[PDB]
RNA sequence: GACUGCCAUGGCGUUGACGGGAGCGGGGGAUUAGGGUUCGAUUCCGGAGAGGGAGCCUGAGAAAUAGCUACCACUUCUACGGAGGGCAGCAGGCGCGCAAAUUGCCCAAUGUCGAAAAAAUACGAUGAGGCAGCGAAAAGAAAUAGAGCCGACCGUGCCCUAGUGCAUGGUUGUUUUCAAUGGGGGAUACUCAAACCCAUCCAAUAUCGAGUAACAAUUGGAGGACAAGUCUGGUGCCAGCACCCGCGGUAAUUCCAGCUCCAAAAGCGUAUAUUAAUGCUGUUGCUGUUAAAGGGUUCGUAGUUGAACUGUGGGCCACGUA
RNA sequence: CUUCUUCACGCGAAAGCUUGGAGGUUACAGUCUCAGGGGGGAGUACGUUCGCAAGAGUGAAACUUAAAGAAAUUGACGGA
């Protein structure tokens, strides 16, 4: 093989990322509370419907609003 | 040497990430509020086994035993049971079926069909604090199904401070009554 | 075990003492009270059994091998 | 084309197995590679010892530096070369640890850009690369 | 294991049951003693009361009251329990299957054997040998195998033979119809084959299994005086059954 | 011919002998609509085996392995004359290696063997077995709870322009809260060979125990395949990512972190193998003009394959009857 | 022997495909037979057997790799 390289940068963004932090916030529901849980995230809940079946929305982080 | 007749059953649910696979099946998983994916691989299993037994079973050239056999077996409980019908007699809905049907006789959902508890949610949890007689215990497992008669039966534990001439430190929670006596005690 | 509160049981009743003095095992016995059976040690002296088979009169009580 | 019938059984059978032998994947299999050049015998876990930690930039046009190792397999003493993924981990390695291997499943090829490795550390000493990375873990008792 | 399936032994435990003895009624087609004193009359419950049968001897059997679980049972002994006198013979129902069957004191007071072979023995005598466990010396001058022969068992006397063939009360011992009961149609002569039997039950429905598993026991239905089991082997409808079962 | 002694000259093999290859071999096991693949250590049987290696005595019975005998290889002990060992039992140890639990209880049941409960003195014996211990391979079932009030929300119906509103519904929340309520542990009568794994929830008519970071959620993804970011922040062909397609040289969709999301879930990652997908080895059901493949050419025993024909019914009647 | 007009659906990815084509076949099945079964490594190896002698016959794995191929199409281009 071609292959080509040699050490000289490892670590580097991981360690020059910030760790910054995973947030805190509520512990969910787990098993039935769950599940019953779920249910109404994924459907239906202070709503219309037009037509379509989903997005998720973690789209927008880059947001408008 | 020696043995035992112990064995591993069930089967899981090919290949994931199908998008109506996903939906339909959670659809119906909304309607009963569920606990896990499982509960689902499970009926698919039974579901396709009795499934599977049918599409034997039809073809077999008639006037031959089997069907006889079993064709009133599967019927009379299922039909028994309040799952099958008398309509569903000529083994053509036994080919046929719906996931639904089943689900639909799991005793939790038939008791809140029933009426009692608030949802099928509210009945698993009902049931499962140890809430309304049918058998031996309660239904200590509303995992359960239906049978055509526990239809009746399906009340109190009278045993349950929920059907008690008293009741109990619990639900209730008389135990303020106990701290009451302890605590509030003169 | 789990499955709550229940009690459902099996019963039994004896002619007389002496039919459950044989047909009941003293640690049922016990269970009602009325005699012990044999002396256990986790074949403590098992031992002597080791030992026995080949070796002839002598002996003489309490003759012994492993356990020093 | 093919036509042979009714009591040409034989034939059949012969050929097939004949072409069975022929068979590129059946021939693998039937054959036993895998015991032979190939130095994990089939089989599940092996453990081996740290030679050297070494690099892999990729092919072209991927480009980087990425990083794996050789390694000394111990029970058949055999020589290998080993990925380690994420960023960093090289200070996990040590030195002639004596480590704990996992392969890849890619038909022994290889796994990403990188050709040949075939392997990966799993732990060295025991320890569990992979948690400790995560961090899941904390340093082996040496 | 090597379970007798038709001893009607089960589920978990018995590795080898008590294992039988070496003493007519051969391994395969016995039903021994044992299984009755704890799994059949039920009293005795534990090994341990089976020891204590043992161990105060007791148990007690036509012929010799006899010592051995592990001995056989098999085809119609006599069981007395003086602790309550009560009897039983060995003998299949329908569906093949074999009960301890309670049998009156005088029934239960003679058997029939088949003959298994036909001998002289030393001196122009002759010895018979019955399928179960008797050598009988000078017997009928002409008997043969395959003839069943009816013994007072409370005495040691022959009370008959019966001059064996075709369209005799016959009970199906076995291969497929087992605890079929069917008057002998016929056997063929099928020569080291042996003869193949034809059967005809109770509904005088006919079926086939090998002449070696005849046990001719009469004419007339019952010769013998003997336990007839409740159906009398023609084996049907199951289905039925258990629709008749639901009551 | 087991074997001698004599004699004949055989015997086997291309449906393949001989040799050489690979594992004990079955029940079965495993997976394929179907057709099929693959396993079968091990708990089914049957077999096999037993320190290595041979050999024997005895007994009804073994080459008999917690018998001998000698040899090989290894080992103990010795005041070192000599003497002497063999867990592929079981637990234990080490060892090896990727790699696998206890020097636990008990001797009930089961078997099993033995003598065969004066049990008149209760009373064989059992690392088989059985009980636990060990034991996230596996199969069974499951936990974070209910409800209301307010906030608030969206979603309809209409007022109304819509809207407030009202009405018509569904749904959020630090609010709010009374209200749900097992875990979980305990009167325990109540087990168990023993020891043990729950407890009626009575009786101070059991005390006790949930709304929380609690009394707890994982794991792995977010270009695509394959569910799921439009990008917050990092990062900068680096770090590193990437099953395979590929990200990445900076305003990257896949890299770094964050957040959000997703997927499955108390399981999930992984490995290796194996099964289908594969009629992608094909009997069913491939291919072979240019994509793999029909020889330069013919004969030709082997091989296969091989046509017809004398198999058949007939007659009659009845009527009905299209 | 056609050529091949011309016709056949058919068959085919097409290109194309006659006498009785590559037709009448996944609606998969006249016989017999050879061959073939990713690609590369190698048709090679002291592998082996004919053969005077070339070399034929017979014939690999290691190692390697994500394609390789095919026809058409359009485009581009040509010291056409």
């Amino acid at each position: 093989g071609k292959v080509h390289g040699s050490l000289a940068r490892a670590g580097k963004v991981k360690n020059q990322t910030p760790k910054v932090s995973k947030q805190e916030k509520k512990k969910q529901p787990r098993g039935r509370a769950f599940k019953r849980l779920k249910y109404t995230q994924r459907y239906l809940a202070k709503t219309l419907k037009a037509g379509e079946k989903l997005r998720m929305n973690k789209q927008p982080p880059g947001k408008a609003g | 040497r020696n043995y035992n007749n112990f064995n591993r059953v069930w089967k899981a649910p090919r290949r994931p990430f199908e998008k109506e696979r996903l939906d339909r099946e959670m659809k119906l998983c909304g309607q009963y509020g569920l606990r896990c994916k499982r509960e689902i691989w499970r009926v698919n299993m039974t579901l396709s086994k009795m499934r599977r037994t049918a599409r034997l079973l039809l073809t077999l050239p008639e006037n031959h035993p089997r069907r006889l056999l079993e064709g009133s077996a599967i019927m009379r409980r299922c039909h028994g049971y309040g799952f099958l019908d008398e309509d569903k007699d000529k083994l053509d809905y036994v080919l046929s079926l719906t996931v639904p049907d089943i689900l639909e006789r799991r005793l939790q959902t038939v008791v809140f069909k029933h009426g009692l508890a608030k949802s099928v949610h509210h009945s698993r949890v009902l049931i499962q604090q140890r809430h309304i007689a049918v058998a031996k215990q309660i239904v200590t497992i509303p995992s359960f199904i239906v049978r055509v008669s526990s239809e009746h039966h399906i009340a109190f534990a009278d045993a349950s401070p929920f059907g008690n001439g008293r009741p109990g430190r619990v639900k209730r929670v008389k135990r303020n009554a106990a701290k009451k006596g302890s605590g509030g005690g003169d | 075990k789990f499955g709550g509160g229940k009690t459902t049981g099996f019963g039994l009743i004896y002619d007389d003492l002496a039919a459950m003095k044989r047909i009941e095992p003293n640690y049922r016995k016990a269970r009602l009270g009325m005699g012990k059976k044999k002396l256990p040690a986790r074949k403590s002296v098992k031992e002597r059994r080791n030992r026995n088979k080949k070796i002839r009169g002598k002996a003489k009580g309490k003759m012994q091998t492993k356990k020093k | 084309t093919k036509t042979n019938g009714q009591h040409a059984a034989r034939k059949l059978v012969r050929l097939r197995r004949k072409n069975r032998w022929a068979d590129k994947g059946w021939k693998k299999s039937h054959t036993f590679v895998a015991q032979k050049a190939n130095p994990f015998g089939g089989s599940s876990h092996a453990k081996g010892i740290v030679l050297e930690k070494i690099g892999v930039g990729a092919k072209q046009p991927n480009s980087a530096i990425r990083k794996c190792v050789r390694v000394q397999l111990i029970k058949n003493d055999k020589k290998i070369i080993a990925f380690v993924p994420n960023d960093g981990c090289l200070h996990f390695i040590e030195e002639n640890d004596e480590v704990l291997v996992s392969g890849f499943g890619r038909s022994g090829h290889a796994v990403g850009d990188i050709p040949g490795v075939r392997f990966k550390i799993v732990k060295v000493s025991s320890v569990g690369l992979y948690a400790l990375y995560r961090q899941k873990k904390e340093k082996p008792r040496n | 294991l090597y379970a007798p399936k038709d001893w009607m032994l089960s589920k978990l435990t018995g590795v080898f049951a008590p294992r039988p003895r070496a003493g007519p009624h051969k391994l395969r087609e016995c039903l021994s003693l044992l299984i009755i004193i704890r799994n059949r009359l039920k009293y005795a419950l534990n090994a341990l009361e089976a020891q204590m049968i043992l161990r105060q001897g007791l148990v007690c059997v036509d012929g010799k009251p006899r010592k051995d679980g592990k001995y056989p049972a098999g085809f119609m002994d006599v069981v007395e329990i003086p602790k309550t006198g009560d009897r039983f013979r060995i003998l299949y129902d329908v569906k093949g299957r074999f009960a301890l069957v309670r049998v009156s004191e005088a029934e239960s007071s003679i058997k029939m054997m088949k003959v298994v072979n036909v001998y002289t023995g030393t001196g122009r005598i002759p010895v018979a040998v019955t399928h179960d466990g008797h050598r009988i010396r000078y017997p009928d001058p002409r008997t043969s195998r395959g003839d069943t022969l009816v013994y007072d068992v409370k005495e040691k006397k022959v009370l008959d033979l019966i001059k064996i063939g075709n369209g005799k009360v016959v009970m199906v011992t076995g291969g497929a119809n087992r605890g079929r009961i069917g008057e002998i149609v016929s056997i063929e002569r099928h020569p080291g084959a042996f003869d193949i039997a034809r059967l005809k039950d109770a509904s005088g429905h006919e079926f086939a299994t090998r002449a070696t598993n005849i046990f001719v026991i009469g004419k007339d239905m019952s010769s013998v005086p003997v336990t007839l089991p409740k159906q009398q082997g023609l084996r049907i409808n199951v289905i039925q059954e258990r629709e008749e079962k639901l009551i």
